[PDB]
């Protein structure tokens, strides 16, 4: 009986115009007593010459995670045995568990051990052995680089340190711009998710992220959840500009036309008729076990945290450490099929879109498994 | 009434029962307007009604018709009668306590009335709930106190204050303890001398989400074991976990799944154990008497058996687990394939 809108004779998103450059998502971890905090602190202030946001030729916004596109570990040169022993650990478990393929990891501090190629071996390996060996990450994938937070090896070459004398690689920064960002994601069709929802004179406001593609005024935009469409009226972008579009990437606060406020929830994710999300019953996942009391049997019942959503699942096992299992236990990678319990909810793949592919598992208050969405059902 | 075959003549959950006893094949009658072989039972969860689908008798004969049963007014059934078949029939009647339970997170509440047999849940509400704006606090406000109003309109509306024993309010944050404040200040404003009555019957508990299998949590408190323990549904929880308890001590030691099972009763695996799931009523009359043989066999030696009701989130739970698990009385090394999807 509904009757789609449909679309307007409007604009393309002329991002492209005014030269961008592409945006890539950091999440930085480390102890306390890593320069963790100096690192960050010393780049905002040399690039001060010339939430957190650095650019070189790339732009790096850099977040918190206790969706993003790789990661740093930083720690430091003392009496190494204990630590490394922090939850700096657990947070290297959980961005695996997470998409993240992609390290890099700031030795620091190597001046207080006179920069000595010995120390920054040893501690590569010990390092190596945690990131490679016990968590999945390849050789490949986790990239080293020696460095001093009180002014180091992060901008410029141009120390005639001591460092320099052995070491022939990358600085920190061109270490983060050999990183290949995902391709032009203000071009993939759209995804845009609610954060939150509520009315206004004449529009429904709802709140959120362009997790992918683009959105202008006067646009429709489609929820697959409750099966009803939007004419957006207003766009408000990053700051509070009379920005009239936003791309991938971007915080929204827009206002929507011909559609009723209970029609529109946070969790929802809109998009085009064209390429529309997809909302499911079940999904495929490989999630990845953490410290757990009783192990996760198949049929088990857990709670799925993704964006706003979380929702009543059940977990059926397909394969633990490649093979097939009566029980998921600590520590240990598995292929499962997941089922909602409450109906049908939108999600997308981790491939197409992290940050509606990422999901947390817990079962009483306890959290027992992170994975990514690889198949719809 | 029970010859060697034969026939038997007989509260909401004895509609339930009669869903379990009732069997494609049997033939019944009673009052309607206008004897059938039953062909359909339809059970409405909320729960007045029982639906039962042709015409086996009389007509003054194969054509269909729809029972559309009664609570007092009585019924009349009909060859095998198994001995799963007799211990419900045998239950209730003859019967022997009601429970009021709100999980709730912030938006979110499920109106809950449980007993013995079953779990059902009365409202769910589910609003959305604006956040707080770092300025402004209104909608967030005048969200919430319409939640507060729909809660305590639906529980006064669904809950019977005489009949339950213990009303529980259960939150992983604030809510359920906004919430008893909140009933008894409006109940007090308003004359409503049905609740103030009650207010020994309500307990605050946490809770990890305003979900319902949130319900597995909770009845198992130590805050409620008093109050509660004697019951199905607590008997439940407690083997469930004992279930567990054994599979996270020693994972040799606890099964689940059909093929599973049947294999540990080849052996002599099974005890204390029997972990079974009303949800076994097939018309396939060949995979029934499997389940009520083990049940028997299992009854016979002198080993617990529980067949959970799949109403109670415990039960729901078991079904996901496919409908049978057992604890062992040794530890069992094996490598089964479990027929399903």
């Amino acid at each position: 009986k509904k009757q789609n809108p449909t679309d307007l004779v409007s604009v393309p998103e002329i991002f492209e115009q005014s030269n961008p450059k592409p945006v890539v998502h950091l999440v930085v971890t480390g102890h306390v007593d890593s320069g963790k905090s100096t690192m960050l602190g010393r780049i905002m202030f040399e690039l001060g010459e010339i939430i957190g946001d650095a650019p070189g030729h790339r732009d790096f916004i850099s977040g918190m995670i206790a969706a993003v596109l790789v990661v740093d570990s930083s720690q430091n040169n003392f009496e190494r045995g204990f630590l490394e022993n922090g939850q700096t650990r657990e947070h290297a478990y959980l961005l695996r568990a997470l998409g993240i393929s992609e390290i890099v990891v700031s030795v620091n501090k190597l001046d207080l051990m006179s920069w000595s190629e010995d120390r920054f071996q040893e501690i590569k390996n010990i390092v190596s052995d945690f990131l490679i060996k016990m968590v999945g990450f390849k050789t490949s994938n986790v990239h080293f680089v020696p460095i001093s937070a009180i002014s180091g090896t992060n901008l410029i070459q141009k120390d005639s340190s001591d460092l320099y004398k052995w070491y022939k690689g990358p600085t920190l920064l061109s270490a983060l711009d050999q990183l290949v960002p995902p391709e032009k994601p203000y071009r993939k069709p759209l995804r845009l998710s609610i954060d939150d929802v509520y009315r206004s004179p004449r529009s429904v406001t709802v709140t959120g992220r362009v997790e992918a593609g683009n959105v202008q005024v006067n646009q429709v935009l489609y929820d697959v959840s409750s099966q009803e469409d939007a004419y957006v009226k207003n766009v408000i972008r990053n700051s509070d500009p009379s920005s009239t579009w936003a791309v991938a990437g971007d915080t929204v606060t827009l206002q929507l036309a011909d559609i009723e406020v209970n029609q529109l929830r946070p969790g929802d994710i809109l998009s085009n008729y064209e390429n529309p999300v997809r909302r499911v019953r079940s999904f495929v996942a490989e999630i990845q076990t953490f410290d757990i009391h009783g192990p996760i049997l198949s049929g088990s019942t857990l709670v799925l945290h993704l964006g706003r959503t979380v929702t009543s699942v059940s977990l059926k096992i397909v394969t633990v450490n490649n093979k097939r299992s009566r029980h998921i236990a600590s520590r240990k990678r598995a292929l499962v099929r997941i089922s909602f319990l409450d109906g049908l909810f939108p999600l997308c793949l981790a491939e197409e879109c992290p940050a509606l592919g990422r999901f947390i598992l817990r079962r009483s208050g306890d959290t027992v498994a992170a994975g990514i969405v690889k198949e719809l059902c | 009434i029970e010859k060697n075959s034969g026939w038997i003549t007989m509260e909401p959950e004895d509609m339930w029962h009669l869903y379990n006893i009732l069997q494609v094949g049997d033939q019944l009658k009673a009052s309607t307007v206008r004897r059938i072989l039953v062909e359909n039972m339809d059970f409405d969860t909320k729960a007045a009604q029982l639906h039962i689908k042709r015409t086996t008798e009389y007509h003054p004969m194969g054509s269909y018709h729809t029972l559309d049963l009664e609570l007092h007014r009585n019924f009349t059934l009909y060859n095998e009668w198994d001995a799963f078949a007799l211990d419900r029939v045998d239950a209730a009647c003859n019967p022997s306590a009601e429970i009021g339970a709100v999980v709730l997170d912030e938006g979110l509440a499920n109106i809950c009335l449980i007993t013995d047999y079953m779990t059902i849940l009365r409202q769910r509400i589910d609003q959305v709930i604006p956040r707080k704006r770092r300025g402004d606090s209104s909608a967030y406000q005048k969200g919430l106190d319409k939640f507060y109003d729909s809660v305590f309109q639906s529980i006064n509306s669904e809950f019977d204050f005489d009949k339950l024993k213990v009303v529980i309010l259960a939150s992983p944050g604030f809510v359920a303890r906004g919430l008893y404040d909140y009933i008894f200040s409006m109940a007090v404003k308003l004359d409503l001398k049905q609740i103030v009555k009650s207010k020994n019957k309500f307990v605050i508990l946490h809770s990890s989400t305003g979900h319902i299998h949130s319900l597995n949590e909770i009845l198992k408190d130590p805050a409620v074991e008093s109050k509660l323990a004697d019951t199905k549904y607590v008997q439940e929880i407690r083997v469930l976990n004992k279930f567990y308890d054994v599979m996270n001590e020693d994972d040799r030691k606890a099964w689940y799944g059909p093929n599973h099972v049947l294999k540990a009763f080849e052996l002599g695996a099974i005890g204390e154990l029997l972990i079974s799931d009303s949800l076994f009523r097939s018309s396939d009359i060949a995979t029934r008497k499997k389940w009520v043989s083990l049940v028997e066999g299992v009854k016979e030696i002198n080993c617990p058996v529980y067949i959970f009701s799949s109403l109670h989130e415990s039960g729901k739970q078991l079904d996901l687990l496919s409908g049978i698990a057992a604890i062992l009385t040794y530890p069992v090394d094996e490598e089964d394939i479990s027929e399903d999807e």
